[PDB]
């Protein structure tokens, strides 16, 4: 373990980084941040605390921890929170993927 | 340091 962001092993200073960011977006402060991001802010660009992954282009239906483990699938950080249970039942979604075929 | 857009 060895976060990317130390000063964010605490959510509740990844809280405090959301007020540029526009509150119109469905994704909420508080979600974001617990998801273990904190907004870099610009437009709708958050990193992550322990992967410094980077997201941006956020829709009304994307989810936090949901994208997080769909394009950060190796941060140490949802991988011990939500489980790899969580983490392969996300890729494997894609079940839709075999029906089209 | 690139965005990995999630859409
Ligand atoms: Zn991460």
């Amino acid at each position: 373990y060895f976060p990317q962001y130390p000063e964010y092993a605490i959510e509740t200073a990844r809280l405090r980084t959301f007020e540029a960011w526009p509150r119109n977006l469905k994704q909420k402060p508080h979600q974001l941040a617990e998801a273990g991001f904190f907004y870099t802010g610009v437009g709708d660009r958050v990193r992550c605390f322990s992967c410094g992954g980077g997201l941006m282009d956020w829709n009304d239906n994307d989810e936090p921890w949901e994208q997080h483990a769909l394009w950060l699938s190796q941060c140490r950080f949802v991988k011990l929170m939500k489980g790899q249970l969580y983490i392969d039942t996300v890729a494997a979604k894609p079940v839709l993927a075999e029906e089209k075929e | 340091p690139p965005f990995i857009s999630l859409n």
